[PDB]
């Protein structure tokens, strides 16, 4: 029993715990859409990390041969 | 030099030329990579039964939290990256014709 | 940046070599040494609608002085005259990891023939060595990223 844990938990219930079947259709859409949005853009800051590890190795070889 | 300047230029010309086109085709390879990685992440929707249809949109609902969370963590890890990039980069920081020929011919 | 003038000095055609030459023999046109010193290069460059002074007209010879005698000849003034008719540096750092194939942070001699044959070109064993050792300027068999921006400047 955790009070930042049943308040968390409830955002569902105020959100969705309440209505209609006709807009729990076009808000279930919805839902999808924010994660496959939120999945779009962790994919690309994935990508831009491996870019940034080859962009560091290469400073420090050269922050290393030019001294 | 065992070779022309000229032809020497015209190798350094087609170097360039095809790395280009070896990065167009790395985006294109990560174009396809992520709509892979997006559709097994993301599996589209489909149908419901209106009580247990509910229970998804609950799903639903916590799995945005977390993904949230997961694409900050990787977005502070990109932040601080870029906080480091700078901070090397500064440290190794440290470390006329045709009016003429007018005008006289 | 130097022989990247030489080339464009190679491939000027014999008619524009011809009114570079006429211009240059009116330039002349009173010089002891026949060749474009001070005097010269002062009358036709504030007659151009200019004043430089001269000290800074010496840096206008020496910048394309390979003899050393103060005086622009006409195959120096060919340099000159294609100094004034490239590759930003973030745009060649990405092109730089095109080259470092296993990602090392360099380019050996193997990741630079790969290149050149990809080129469809047919490369000698001349174009190679001469390449290899114009873009690596300590002999370390690699090029770091710092050498391969100077080696490509102004590269189209
Ligand atoms: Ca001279
Ligand atoms: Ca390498
Ligand atoms: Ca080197």
């Amino acid at each position: 029993r955790e009070k930042k844990k049943i308040l968390a938990e409830r955002r569902k219930v105020l959100a969705i715990d309440h209505l209609n079947e006709d807009q729990l259709r076009e808000k279930a859409k919805e839902l999808w859409q924010s994660i496959y949005n939120l999945e779009a853009e962790k994919f690309d800051l994935q990508e831009k990390f491996k870019q940034q590890k080859y962009e560091i190795n290469v400073l420090r070889n050269r922050i290393n041969d030019n001294q | 030099s065992k070779i022309s300047a000229s032809r020497k230029l015209q190798l350094k010309t087609l170097l360039l030329q095809i790395a280009k086109q070896e990065l167009e085709r790395e985006a294109e390879e990560r174009r396809g990579e992520k709509g892979r990685a997006l559709s097994t992440r993301a599996q589209p929707l489909e149908l419901l039964g209106f009580a247990e249809l509910q229970d998804l949109a609950r799903q639903l609902h916590a799995r945005v939290d977390k993904v949230d969370e997961e694409r900050y963590d990787i977005e502070a890890k990109v932040t601080k990256n870029i906080t480091e990039i700078a901070d090397l980069t500064q440290k190794i920081f440290d470390l006329s014709a045709d009016a003429m020929m007018q005008a006289l011919l | 940046m130097d022989d990247i003038y030489k080339a464009a000095v190679e491939q000027l055609t014999e008619e524009q070599k011809n009114e570079f030459k006429a211009a240059f023999d009116i330039f002349v046109l009173g010089a002891e040494d026949g060749s474009i010193s001070t005097k010269e290069l002062g009358k036709v460059m504030r007659m151009l609608g200019q004043n430089p002074t001269p000290e800074e007209l010496q840096e206008m010879i020496d910048e394309v002085d390979e003899d050393g005698s103060g005086t622009v000849d006409f195959d120096e003034f060919l340099v000159m005259m294609v100094r004034s008719m490239g590759k930003s540096e973030e745009e060649l750092s990405d092109l730089f990891r095109m080259f470092d194939k296993n990602a090392d942070g360099y380019i050996d001699l193997e990741e630079l023939k790969i290149m050149l044959q990809a080129t469809g070109e047919t490369i000698t064993e001349d174009d190679i060595e001469e390449l290899m050792k114009d873009g690596d300027k300590n002999n370390d068999g690699r090029i770091d990223y710092d050498e391969f921006l100077e080696f490509m400047k102004g590269v189209e």
